[PDB]
């Protein structure tokens, strides 16, 4: 049960040293050809017979549990009076009453004396664009009170488990991913990777790197 | 492991909000390995019975 | 080697093969127990959303296993499950059981992905064995 | 607005879009708004 | 002016902005002024920038009690074999 | 044997043209006059969406 | 293997939504190797009978 | 450690302003390791009781 | 319980020095081959 291409490497030291012997591994038949003195031969034979055991193999099942839970509450009320530049604005909330009141005035139909013109909602759309909750305006005689509320309750529960089977003391890679290329252009793999060099110990106690 | 499993079983009591409560990933009982979703398990036995 | 694929070229310009690859150095043992040194890649040039060049979507699994003659063995795997909820609501108004849904925006997503790669070495010693394997196919 | 990003479209874009897709009047001419 | 830089907005920007946001007259046409200057002023006001306009002396009162708070508690464990690096 | 059917397709995304290559390079040992199967692929896919 | 096969046989009970239920890839029974689609198997015997 | 814990327990007395007071991270009592949030702990026993 | 790939390194000094010996570690079986 062994690759002879690799066993010849080990027998090189047993070979010459013992003599103080040409061991050659013929890939094809996974048979290594020994040309020994008779003792050195009987010796290499006792070394190859003990290195040539079957290898057990481990089913490395990793079990990655990424469980993420997010909860946000934005609540914040903004008063504003643009006739006489009076805001109680907050940046912390989605939109600030300024953008919103300006946007609302631009979205109003102007008059250049007599023509009429319909204002662009391009400024109001840039304001309301970014409102992720509820940005309601109680317009009380020209004091626009934009009340904002959102209770963003996120939740994530990823449970990815990749197993690889590998021969003891063999290295085994596993990558379920994508090779994105990235400037430096190198192409780096980016996924669930798992690269275990599982090495089984006495007492059936696997020692993974 | 048993702590995560607790959390996740929880999120199964208050299930995936609009989906069928069965799709929410839950770790299996420690050292039990996976159990098939119920529907499939129900199907499999039915096949076995047949 | 075996590759049923496409050679997409990619900046660095090198031409990388991207397909179902399977590169086994199968090495039969005593007891008709084949010992494979396998590099197995399914890959699938996708877009390059962000990236300079095209992003290859690669599921490679390169290992060494030892299989019986004629029984299948499972090289690899991945059982992903995901489940993202999200709910933006108008805080307290999105609580009411009946009418809550008017103010809430819930977004739920559950992705479940089972990738197993099995491998089955069959030893073809006697010609007659090959006839069958081949013929049948 | 009570808008949400998490859903396909946010009501803002949609209401703005609907107003732009409406026939405006610049005084008398009429004009058909772009549904762009 | 009795202006201060230290506060969100300085009364100058705000009064200029308010005049630009007013409807001008070029003799007879009327024109609606751009609130682009007033929006650049009020844009940066994170609190309360209220204007008691008392016969042409605009008193912009500003107040904000920004009370932030952060409580991050990240704990990463690794398991490692003695004398191995991890 | 090194056996390649390939079939220059477009370069949708890529810099140059993407070759669609099905190469199968192996060493087998065949009888005189009997056929033997070098290679294979039985893909099946099935994408639903609703 | 037998777990996947269960899943996939399931998706055959609730078949490819608008297609004929036969096209949905299903792993064969473990160590049985492939079985031809029914129609073709039906054809093959008919040929054999002839 | 015990000083931080004091601060953080404080911020639990005057809780996360608009949320449920339970979500505010608090170090556990020194050398007690984690305790599950109450709701989940309440759930877990209920399961145990069942 | 040990990686032999790394133990052979340590036994190199015990090996030659003591003699005043080829220790070789066969990765595969995590068995190092001593010829003492």
């Amino acid at each position: 049960y062994a690759k002879a291409e690799d066993l010849v490497d080990v027998l090189k030291g047993v070979s010459d040293n013992l003599q103080a012997v040409v061991i050659a591994a013929h890939q094809g038949t996974n048979s290594l050809v020994l040309t020994a003195p008779p003792d050195i031969m009987l010796a290499l034979q006792e070394v190859i017979t003990q290195l040539d055991i079957r290898r057990a193999q481990v089913l490395i099942e990793a079990l990655i549990v990424e469980m993420a839970e997010g909860d946000g509450v934005n609540l914040g009320v903004q008063w504003g009076n643009l006739e006489t530049g009076a805001v109680i604005q907050y940046s912390n909330t989605g939109t600030p009453i300024g953008k919103v009141m300006v946007g609302l005035e631009e979205a109003k139909d102007k008059t250049v004396t007599s023509r009429t013109e319909a204002g662009d909602y391009s400024t109001l759309a840039a304001a309301l664009a970014g409102v992720n909750g509820a940005a309601m305006s109680l317009v009380m005689g020209d004091w626009t009170a934009l009340i904002s509320a959102v209770s963003s309750d996120s939740n994530s529960n990823i449970l990815s488990s990749p197993s690889i089977t590998v021969m003891d003391n063999g290295e085994a890679s596993f990558i379920v991913g994508e090779e994105v290329p990235v400037i430096t252009v190198d192409r780096k793999e980016v996924g669930i990777k798992l690269k275990v060099v599982p090495q089984i110990n006495e007492g059936d106690s696997v020692q993974l790197n | 492991y048993n702590y995560i499993r607790a959390e996740q079983l929880y999120k199964a009591e208050q299930g995936l909000k609009l989906m069928d409560d069965g799709h929410i990933p839950v770790l299996p009982k420690f050292g039990e390995d996976k159990r098939h979703p119920a529907e499939i398990q129900a199907f499999i036995d039915q096949m076995e019975q047949q | 080697s075996f590759i049923v694929g496409e050679e997409v070229p990619v900046i660095t310009v090198d031409r990388k093969e991207v397909g179902i690859k399977l590169k086994v150095v199968p090495q039969i043992n005593e007891g008709d127990s084949v010992q494979l040194n396998i590099e197995q890649e399914v890959s699938n040039v996708l877009g390059a959303n962000g990236a300079v060049d095209v992003r290859f979507a690669k599921r490679q699994l390169n290992t060494s296993v030892i299989v019986q003659d004629g029984q299948m063995l499972v090289l690899g795997g991945l059982i992903d499950e995901r489940a993202l909820e999200s709910e933006s609501k108008v805080p307290l108004l999105g609580d009411i059981p009946i009418l809550g849904h008017l103010f809430k925006s819930t977004n739920t997503q559950v992705e479940k992905k089972n990738l197993m790669v099995f491998i089955k070495p069959t030893i073809i010693r006697d010609g007659m064995t090959a006839d069958g394997i081949t013929q049948r196919k």
